[PDB]
């Protein structure tokens, strides 16, 4: 974990991870709570990404294709994994929590379950801990397939150092568990599907008109 | 052109 | 208990308007799609039911998979189970130039590089196949445990194939986010041509697309 | 339901 440190990836974890008084602070439309605290998490995504190790040596232009195409997935997972901590719905980043009853009377019961059971669920039975999400979002992140990256090959250059780091992280945390590496890996394609049906809501709820959607969360839901 | 992305990511 | 060797079996005792044709072909590998599910080790065990479920959930990713590989030798296009080939201009003047590009540049172009070998395609297509999320299976605990199976005996023929290429297990498992996300375009695209009604669509292919 | 998928399956 030279080149990629594992403790450098932490770090960046930590470092924009919800503070407790956040959440002491408080505990009304559902959705719309929810867009903001996706609208403050995308600021706080771009501070992450420039603490991954190598992500700042980027061209600028690809540095925001990298953004641009992974935010919706990394901002789920993040709140995902943050969620284990209770034992229903999920704490969202403004200090809410929202509970499975208020997602399916607001209409939207069907993700956030999937969410639920496809990845919360997962992650607590296994006790994937800080360092190994931090990873699996760093992988998201620098994705390869990205179209209209100048330099595709150095993105996936620092992919395959990420995943390299992170199992050997995983043999060393965890050598009884031969296969974990692999179970972090698959839940990459259910958080790519969750993601895309997530951003059809959201494309929804901006086409209504209805919802209050702040300036960052709009500019990313707005054509290149 | 991701006005504020980019502001965001150059500072 | 999963022997990729098995796999590899299932693999070749199956193997063989531009969008007319690909919906023909589609049609035509359905039904070699389940002959090559009962060749896996231990899908015929799980009740018919969860095989039915399994089956409707990954078929797209299932044939999406087995035409990239099969068209790694082929330059710009695809080769179809019905032998014939299609190029991408081709793709593109009938109005699916987009979805064609990223079948070519996601999968094809990347199996191609890595080399991707039919042992290898074989154990991802059954990790696909497995698939624990899928809703309505009366047993997720089965079948994770068959998916853990397959993907401990790939990372086992990856060391023991190329054990100068450490990460190639990850960089396999890496291509089915990808798969996944041009499954579900593919899925999209047949609904609207099903919808509009100006492409032909056969039989088995319209009742894999009929609602639950 | 699925005619065709559950013959090729069961028989
Ligand atoms: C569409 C709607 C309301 C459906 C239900 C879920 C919870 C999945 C959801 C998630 C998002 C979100 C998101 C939500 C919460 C947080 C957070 O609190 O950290 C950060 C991002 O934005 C983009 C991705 O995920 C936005 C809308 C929705
Ligand atoms: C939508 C359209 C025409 C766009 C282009 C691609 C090639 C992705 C595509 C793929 C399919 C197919 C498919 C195509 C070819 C074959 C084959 O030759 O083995 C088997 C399956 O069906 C289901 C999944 O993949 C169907 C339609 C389309």
């Amino acid at each position: 974990n030279e080149d990629m440190p594992v403790e450098r990836i932490l770090e960046a974890e930590l470092a924009v991870e919800p503070k407790t008084e956040t959440y002491v602070e408080a505990n009304n439309d559902p959705v719309t709570n929810i867009c903001q605290a996706a609208d403050k998490q995308l600021f706080t995504l771009v501070e992450w990404a420039k603490r991954i190790p190598h992500f700042s040596e980027l061209p600028l232009d690809d540095q925001v294709i990298l953004l641009r195409a992974g935010w919706n997935e990394l901002l789920i997972a993040s709140f995902s994994h943050r969620s284990i901590a209770v034992k229903d719905g999920i704490l969202l980043a403004t200090g809410l929590h929202v509970h499975r009853n208020s997602a399916h009377s607001a209409g939207v019961g069907a993700i956030f379950d999937r969410v639920l059971t496809e990845l919360v669920s997962k992650m607590r039975d296994m006790q994937m801990d800080k360092t190994e999400l931090g990873c699996l979002r760093a992988i998201v992140l620098f994705n390869p397939d990205s179209k209209g990256l100048s330099n595709p090959a150095e993105v996936e250059a620092l992919r395959e150092k990420v995943y390299a780091s992170l199992e050997a992280y995983c043999k060393h945390k965890y050598p009884e568990q031969p296969g974990r590496f692999a179970k972090l890996l698959l839940r990459l394609p259910a958080l790519r599907s969750i993601g895309l049906k997530c951003l059809e809501h959201l494309f929804f709820f901006k086409l209504i008109g209805d919802t209050p959607i702040d300036t960052f969360l709009m500019e990313m839901l707005e054509a290149p | 052109k991701h006005k504020i992305l980019h502001r965001l990511l150059q500072d």
